[PDB]
RNA sequence: UGGUUCGUGGAGCCAUGGGGGAAUCUGGGCGGACCACCGCCUAAGGCUAAGUACUCCGGGUGACCGAUAGCGCACCAGUAC
RNA sequence: GAGCUAGCCCUGGCCAGGGUGAAGCUGGGGUGAGACCCAGUGGAGGCCCGAACCGGUGGGGGAUGCAAACCCCUCGGAUGA
RNA sequence: GAAUGCCGGCAUGAGUAACGAUAAAGAGGGUGAGAAUCCCUCUCGCCGUAAGCCCAAGGGUUCCUACGCAAUGGUCGUCAGCGUAGGGUUAGGCGGGACCUAAGGUGAAGCCGAAAGGCGUAGCCGAAGGGCAGCCGGUUAAUAUUCCGGCCCUUCCCGCAGGUGCGAUGGGGGGACGCUCUAGGCUAGGGGGACCGGAGCCAUGGACGAGCCCGGCCAGAAGCGCAGGGUGGGAGGUAGGCAAAUCCGCCUCCCAACAAGCUCUGCGUGGUGGGGAAGCCCGGGUGACAACCCCCCGAAGCCAGGGAGCCAAGAAAAGCCUCUAAGCACAACCUGCGGGAACCCGUACCGCAAACCGACACAGGUGGGCGGGUGCAAGAGCACUCAGGCGCGCGGGAGAACCCUCGCCAAGGAACUCUGCAAGUUGGCCCCGUAACUUCGGGAGAAGGGGUGCUCCCUGGGGUGAUGAGCCCCGGGGAGCCGCAGUGAACAGGCUCUGGCGACUGUUUACCAAAAACACAGCUCUCUGCGAACUCGUAAGAGGAGGUAUAGGGAGCGACGCUUGCCCGGUGCCGGAAGGUCAAGGGGAGGGGUGCAAGCCCCGAACCGAAGCCCCGGUGAACGGCGGCCGUAACUAUAACGGUCCUAAGGUAGCGAAAUUCCUUGUCGGGUAAGUUCCGACCUGCACGAAAAGCGUAACGACCGGAGCGCUGUCUCGGCGAGGGACCCGGUGAAAUUGAACUGGCCGUGAAGAUGCGGCCUACCCGUGGCAGGACGAAAAGACCCCGUGGAGCUUUACUGCAGCC
RNA sequence: CGAUGUCGGCUCGUCGCAUCCUGGGGCUGAAGAAGGUCCCAAGGGUUGGGCUGUUCGCCCAUUAAAGCGGCACGCGAGCUG
RNA sequence: UGGGAGAGGGUGGUGGAAUUCCCGGAGUAGCGGUGAAAUGCGCAGAUACCGGGAGGAACGCCGAUGGCGAAGGCAGCCACCUGGUCCACCCGUGACGCUGAGGCGCGAAAGCGUGGGGAGCAAACCGGAUUAGAUACCCGGGUAGUCCACGCCCUAAACG
RNA sequence: CCGAGGGUAGGGCCCGUGACUGGGGCGAAGUCGUAACAAGGUAGCUGUACCGGAAGGUGCGGCUGGAU
């Protein structure tokens, strides 16, 4: 459930926070928190590179194990969930019978007191990991590798999770979240089920305050600005946008394409994004 | 109200130091040009 | 592409970023596209005094200044500020 | 040249007193169970009043100033972007 | 001789403005050549969440003493932050270094770049963060946690004794963390005391009193007590913590568990050591053998790493504990004791300011701590006041205009004016009471009203005690007293109605705009499959992000409600293995130069040959666009209807004289005696209209309109009064400006607005306070305008190129 | 154009007379009262308010009357803005 | 107590037919559509045919003048949870009953909020026809919606 | 003290009236079309929804009070 409040302020009127409902242990994992550099969307020639960052909320980062690979057979119980502030899935502690402590992103549905495990004979039951080849097709599947060994990159977000389509020779099929349909190495690792938290999306943030807390800085339209800065800048009163709508570099911004032509996964990529 | 200088001994000595000038090709210049004027102080002094 | 007086010009020569790519004197480059003839010269390794430039420094000399001039400074000045 | 100013980063510090009284929780009532209602408790919030502090609304004064942006009166924010 | 020239000197304005907060002065005594200004005393006033005190920055001798007064000081000066000299800053425990890491910086390895140079895991540097051992008093002219005294403590070296598998830069624990709220017990600090100690006092009508006035503490090892913090113990397994590990982690079992124990801290006590007032005598003596006790209040501080709740989810590293490795086990390490050893830098003084930043001894600016008492509901607010510190480095008179700041005002009460601008009113607390509308929170302090002092009597509950007394807290009821008046002073909302804009708190043009502008939650479009897109960079490398489509970029719109129509011909974007065009290159029919020749060299048609463009389609919360004419209805008028041209299609819902309406003060209605504004309407909308969003919307607004009540010196319409200036006298003494001047009025004249020319008129010489008509007054080589084949910012389907991308 | 500050208002006037009123008069289609029209006359007077930035104008209530012009569209080293 | 029938309700699964789109193959000049046509689609290779895939929706035959429910309404198959109801036995209770103003719940479709989902269909809308005209009927397109979850709405020729 | 009433302030209900505006009834001598009644020339009606000069249309679901 997402929580609502009375409009006892006139922000708390839409204001809605997540229910946290699944989190059972309120303090990271001190061998697993390292702290985050900050960086202000500045890169290191001070300069910024992505604009409008800045001034969040301060956060330890919370080391998560998207390999997985890494402990074959060796089964582990899932001691807590955890709210992680450098995501929007909540994270799972897992307890390895090795002793060895790691977290990952925690699946829609995992319970706190069951055991997992990855490798190719896990059973395929949620929060287990295995090579994509070892997944009946038609099952969803969460914190996908994306070529052997490289560590989890799809279906990360919470909520989210790709389908095995089907197979061909060494790779297999997927549903990305996207709907892109991509052929992904069989030998690459995923996680049955999908990612929790689902209902992060419907979090309303209910004041500028809010967007200030997550680091997020407020942005300026082009219209708001002067020719020196922005395409849309100037014009006498308000202006529309007196020509096709454009980046502050220039670069036009309804429509155009932009993933690089030649690309060498391009004929790893079979169906290109839905709607 | 609050005028330019605010003086800082540490800001100082970082910014417009012996040690800065001689970190940078430019600032070996200046050091270069001083000398060569024959600048009593080669650099700002500042009581440390 | 640069260099040359040569700004694409009939544009050779010298140099070379890219591609191709030899020969050892019956070899090679050159004499302003190119060809012939007639000549000149020996690429793709290196060094080499002197005659030349300069004036922080020392000295000599002025139809040069003479303290608002002459160096910014005749003086404790690249100082005070 | 960011010792002013703007943004961000690291590490610290500050915000009198007063008011309103969210969720929750407890008890009562309600019902098949419920929703829900009432009381108490609770102590939320770019909530309220108002110092510090941060501002600079209106007016007057200043105008070779006390000041190359000040003064008095008034006024905005004051747990938060 | 002129360049608003340059440099310098000296005039003018002028004995003029001014002498820098309106906290405020007076007198007596001293000193000296000289005194409003220096010293001393008494009186007066000001600050007192400071205008007192302590730290940090910055400053750098300004500190203290002696001798000085040319200059510096807005006056004076005998004085001084000034001149000369002399002195003065003392640390194992404070701060920093011989400790740690943060951002960041630097940087073995390594990467990149014409050179210079740019990056870069480790490491190193880097602190106001972590770590770390000193408290109280005394002393100097001037330093003191530094010297001294007293009582405590840290590390290193060595040794002795006891103990133990010792050993690390390696493994582990820990260090170690948010915001709000908060319990218990303390302490700081404070109030009272009939108790204790004290020099003394009885005035002026009364008081020899349970009188007045003054004080009634500080530090302290072990032990002890109180309150807290931290922390389970044993055993077995073990494949993880890049070796090892008995540690840590994980599994199992046993005992313990809102206990204890152990351990660390706070506080109390505690051997001891210190301090110790008023007043009175000259900083010191005395008071004094000072007393040093009881009760109440009580933190934001301490116990602390306490507790709860919440979401935005809250540094590192060392010290420290533990584990083992090379080793070494006569070693080494731990514990106790003893002896020795313990370095460098700072330390004066100013420090909300006359010593710092502001050219000045400048009404400005400057971080942290302390910041007493009483009353006012509270408080760091306000008034007064303690300690402490000041009267602001020109004064003395006078009592005009005028100006500033301030007080009052008959009758009226907005008639003022662009505007109630400004000033009134209102004002705290308690109680009663409170509308439309609403998103059910609110609107609300709505509005409006009543109460408010003191005295006596009765009485309820709480804290501290003990259950009681005393003390402190929060009340209730009764009877009365006084004044014009009881938040009796000071601090402290005027209110209502109705529109526009913007939802809202926020942001902004430092220094003419705070807004309706920006932002904002929220809505949509679009790009992006991750070595993401995108941004910065030549590159390496970074940001994005140690993120992964519930994510990231870009764009527009702007809470929320009801909505967002039609046009894809043009431009953009998307899609389109056809077709057209299409460069280098490929190809080489054919042709040429030259040579005796082989040959060498040049041109070169067909044809093959990318992106782009053409072309075909899509696409509007992509750029954008969204008609005209003729006719027609029982009288007129109008035209639901018909016809016709044009177009890519001809404006939908809603709204409409509007932040848009030219004509215009449209017309009509409302409000006023009177309404170019305002509100409601109408609709021939010059020239609204749906995310450059349309129409609404509770709440909000130092936004911008209109109206009403309240109340006023805003006004009829002005008067009086206060203080600071203005004025006079002593002191000090500017400025812009200035061709020179012996510088009147009229009517004319003149380059067309004359002191300066003509004619007339008028007029003795020279000032002081005042007023501003003129000197086309001053300032600023007009900012508007034009001109210059002058500049610069910005734009694009101007030209031409470049990055970038294909 | 090396600057002659610009609308309206306020304040303060002063002048012209082509006179709004008041005084004198001729003609009248002047019985009277009241008017019209012209002439002489500038001594004095010439109101308060609603609208609007307005000048102007319209309007309310009065009045003997509610004059029109000049003075750098009088007057910003006099104020406003 | 013992038995029965049934699309009664809820949840979870799950099967095949068809349509659509995508991929491969093969193939050529039309397909489609109507009363007849046109728009549309098709030599940039459509239609028709084969194989592969994706996805949503509805469940043909059985099927009925059938069944179940208070009504709205309910239909592939499977299991689980659960209501109503009928029969037989004549065992138990001993009038414990009927109706029911208010109240409470359920209530087709369309519609609405938030989030999914979207093959077919299809208001609005575009275009072709028909026609005197044709904001219709018919034809080619087409968005809400139709589907799912949760919350609303509370209507009906909700009829026997 | 209470007290007719007076005054101030804020509420509630009712009636009259109002620029303008929404439909309604009627009149009828008109314009436009022909939606229903027949299979009414698209069976009708229906709740809702979107839409159109107008009766109306279409979607979804329902009823027969449908002709053949
Ligand atoms: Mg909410
Ligand atoms: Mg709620
Ligand atoms: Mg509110
Ligand atoms: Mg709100
Ligand atoms: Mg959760
Ligand atoms: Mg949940
Ligand atoms: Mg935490
Ligand atoms: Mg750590
Ligand atoms: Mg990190
Ligand atoms: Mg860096
Ligand atoms: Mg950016
Ligand atoms: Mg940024
Ligand atoms: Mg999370
Ligand atoms: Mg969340
Ligand atoms: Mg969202
Ligand atoms: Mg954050
Ligand atoms: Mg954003
Ligand atoms: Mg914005
Ligand atoms: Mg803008
Ligand atoms: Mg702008
Ligand atoms: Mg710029
Ligand atoms: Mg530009
Ligand atoms: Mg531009
Ligand atoms: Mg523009
Ligand atoms: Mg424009
Ligand atoms: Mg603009
Ligand atoms: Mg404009
Ligand atoms: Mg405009
Ligand atoms: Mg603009
Ligand atoms: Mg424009
Ligand atoms: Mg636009
Ligand atoms: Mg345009
Ligand atoms: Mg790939
Ligand atoms: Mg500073
Ligand atoms: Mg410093
Ligand atoms: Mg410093
Ligand atoms: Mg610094
Ligand atoms: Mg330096
Ligand atoms: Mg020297
Ligand atoms: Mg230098
Ligand atoms: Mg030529
Ligand atoms: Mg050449
Ligand atoms: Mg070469
Ligand atoms: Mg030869
Ligand atoms: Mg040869
Ligand atoms: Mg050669
Ligand atoms: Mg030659
Ligand atoms: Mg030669
Ligand atoms: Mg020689
Ligand atoms: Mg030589
Ligand atoms: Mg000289
Ligand atoms: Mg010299
Ligand atoms: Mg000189
Ligand atoms: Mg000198
Ligand atoms: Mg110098
Ligand atoms: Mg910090
Ligand atoms: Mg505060
Ligand atoms: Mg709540
Ligand atoms: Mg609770
Ligand atoms: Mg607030
Ligand atoms: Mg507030
Ligand atoms: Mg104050
Ligand atoms: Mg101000
Ligand atoms: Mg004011
Ligand atoms: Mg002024
Ligand atoms: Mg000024
Ligand atoms: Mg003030
Ligand atoms: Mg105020
Ligand atoms: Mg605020
Ligand atoms: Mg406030
Ligand atoms: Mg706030
Ligand atoms: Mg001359
Ligand atoms: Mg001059
Ligand atoms: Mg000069
Ligand atoms: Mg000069
Ligand atoms: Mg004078
Ligand atoms: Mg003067
Ligand atoms: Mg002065
Ligand atoms: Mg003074
Ligand atoms: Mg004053
Ligand atoms: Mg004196
Ligand atoms: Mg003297
Ligand atoms: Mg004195
Ligand atoms: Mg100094
Ligand atoms: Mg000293
Ligand atoms: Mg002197
Ligand atoms: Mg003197
Ligand atoms: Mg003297
Ligand atoms: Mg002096
Ligand atoms: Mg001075
Ligand atoms: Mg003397
Ligand atoms: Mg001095
Ligand atoms: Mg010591
Ligand atoms: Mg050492
Ligand atoms: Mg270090
Ligand atoms: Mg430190
Ligand atoms: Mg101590
Ligand atoms: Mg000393
Ligand atoms: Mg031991
Ligand atoms: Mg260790
Ligand atoms: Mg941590
Ligand atoms: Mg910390
Ligand atoms: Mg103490
Ligand atoms: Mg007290
Ligand atoms: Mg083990
Ligand atoms: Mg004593
Ligand atoms: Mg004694
Ligand atoms: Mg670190
Ligand atoms: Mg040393
Ligand atoms: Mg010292
Ligand atoms: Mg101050
Ligand atoms: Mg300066
Ligand atoms: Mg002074
Ligand atoms: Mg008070
Ligand atoms: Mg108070
Ligand atoms: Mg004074
Ligand atoms: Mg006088
Ligand atoms: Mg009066
Ligand atoms: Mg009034
Ligand atoms: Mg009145
Ligand atoms: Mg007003
Ligand atoms: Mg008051
Ligand atoms: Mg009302
Ligand atoms: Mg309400
Ligand atoms: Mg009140
Ligand atoms: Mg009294
Ligand atoms: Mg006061
Ligand atoms: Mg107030
Ligand atoms: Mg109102
Ligand atoms: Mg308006
Ligand atoms: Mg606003
Ligand atoms: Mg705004
Ligand atoms: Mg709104
Ligand atoms: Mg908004
Ligand atoms: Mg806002
Ligand atoms: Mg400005
Ligand atoms: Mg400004
Ligand atoms: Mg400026
Ligand atoms: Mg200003
Ligand atoms: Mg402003
Ligand atoms: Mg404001
Ligand atoms: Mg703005
Ligand atoms: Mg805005
Ligand atoms: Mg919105
Ligand atoms: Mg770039
Ligand atoms: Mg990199
Ligand atoms: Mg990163
Ligand atoms: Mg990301
Ligand atoms: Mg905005
Ligand atoms: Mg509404
Ligand atoms: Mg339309
Ligand atoms: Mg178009
Ligand atoms: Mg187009
Ligand atoms: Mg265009
Ligand atoms: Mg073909
Ligand atoms: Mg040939
Ligand atoms: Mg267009
Ligand atoms: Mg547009
Ligand atoms: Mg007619
Ligand atoms: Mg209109
Ligand atoms: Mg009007
Ligand atoms: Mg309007
Ligand atoms: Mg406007
Ligand atoms: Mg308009
Ligand atoms: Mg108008
Ligand atoms: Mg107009
Ligand atoms: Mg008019
Ligand atoms: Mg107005
Ligand atoms: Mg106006
Ligand atoms: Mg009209
Ligand atoms: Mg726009
Ligand atoms: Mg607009
Ligand atoms: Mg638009
Ligand atoms: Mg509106
Ligand atoms: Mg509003
Ligand atoms: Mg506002
Ligand atoms: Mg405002
Ligand atoms: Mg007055
Ligand atoms: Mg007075
Ligand atoms: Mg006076
Ligand atoms: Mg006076
Ligand atoms: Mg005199
Ligand atoms: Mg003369
Ligand atoms: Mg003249
Ligand atoms: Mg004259
Ligand atoms: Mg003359
Ligand atoms: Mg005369
Ligand atoms: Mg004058
Ligand atoms: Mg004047
Ligand atoms: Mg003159
Ligand atoms: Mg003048
Ligand atoms: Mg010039
Ligand atoms: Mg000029
Ligand atoms: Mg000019
Ligand atoms: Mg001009
Ligand atoms: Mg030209
Ligand atoms: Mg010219
Ligand atoms: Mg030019
Ligand atoms: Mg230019
Ligand atoms: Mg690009
Ligand atoms: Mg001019
Ligand atoms: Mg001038
Ligand atoms: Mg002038
Ligand atoms: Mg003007
Ligand atoms: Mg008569
Ligand atoms: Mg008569
Ligand atoms: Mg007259
Ligand atoms: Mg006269
Ligand atoms: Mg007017
Ligand atoms: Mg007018
Ligand atoms: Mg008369
Ligand atoms: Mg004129
Ligand atoms: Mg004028
Ligand atoms: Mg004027
Ligand atoms: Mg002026
Ligand atoms: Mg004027
Ligand atoms: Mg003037
Ligand atoms: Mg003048
Ligand atoms: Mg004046
Ligand atoms: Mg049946
Ligand atoms: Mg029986
Ligand atoms: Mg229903
Ligand atoms: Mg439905
Ligand atoms: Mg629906
Ligand atoms: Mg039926
Ligand atoms: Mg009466
Ligand atoms: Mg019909
Ligand atoms: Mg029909
Ligand atoms: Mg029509
Ligand atoms: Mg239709
Ligand atoms: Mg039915």
């Amino acid at each position: 459930a997402v929580k609502k409040f009375k409009p006892y302020t006139p922000s708390r009127r839409f204001m809605t926070v997540a229910d946290f409902s699944e989190i059972t242990k309120t303090e990271p994992e001190k061998s697993l928190v390292k702290p985050l550099k900050k960086t202000g969307g500045r890169n290191n020639q001070g300069r910024i590179t992505v604009r409008f960052r800045g001034g969040g909320h301060k956060r330890l980062y919370r080391i998560i194990d998207f390999k997985r690979w890494d402990k074959v057979g060796i089964p582990a119980k899932v001691a807590a969930i955890e709210y992680d502030p450098n995501r929007s899935a909540r994270i799972a502690l897992l307890h390895y019978v090795d002793g060895e402590k790691r977290y990952i992103i925690a699946p829609d549905g995992l319970q706190v007191g069951q055991q997992v495990v990855a490798g190719p004979d896990a059973p395929i039951q949620v929060g287990n990991a295995l090579p994509l080849r070892f997944i009946p097709v038609g099952t969803v599947v969460h914190a996908v590798e994306l070529e052997p060994k490289k560590g989890a990159k799809l279906a990360r977000a919470a909520g989210t999770s790709a389908q095995i389509q089907g197979r061909e020779g060494d790779y297999v099929i997927l549903r990305l979240p996207s709907g892109e349909l991509r052929k992904v190495h069989g030998e690459c690792y995923a996680t049955v089920g999908a990612v929790g938290n689902a209902d992060h999306k419907n979090i309303v943030l209910g004041k500028a305050g809010r967007s200030r807390w997550l680091g997020r800085r407020p942005h300026v339209r082009g219209a708001a600005m002067n020719p020196v800065d922005h395409p849309h800048g100037g014009g006498e009163g308000r202006a529309p946008r007196g020509r096709p709508p454009a980046s502050p570099w220039g670069w036009q911004t309804k429509g155009l394409k932009t993933r690089k032509r030649r690309k060498p996964s391009s004929r790893f990529i079979i169906a290109r994004r839905k709607k | 109200m609050k005028r330019t200088w605010q003086p800082n001994r540490r800001k100082r000595a970082k910014t417009h130091g012996f040690r800065a000038r001689m970190r940078t090709p430019g600032g070996r210049k200046v050091l270069k040009r001083r000398r060569q004027k024959g600048r009593w102080r080669l650099t700002p002094a500042v009581r440390k």
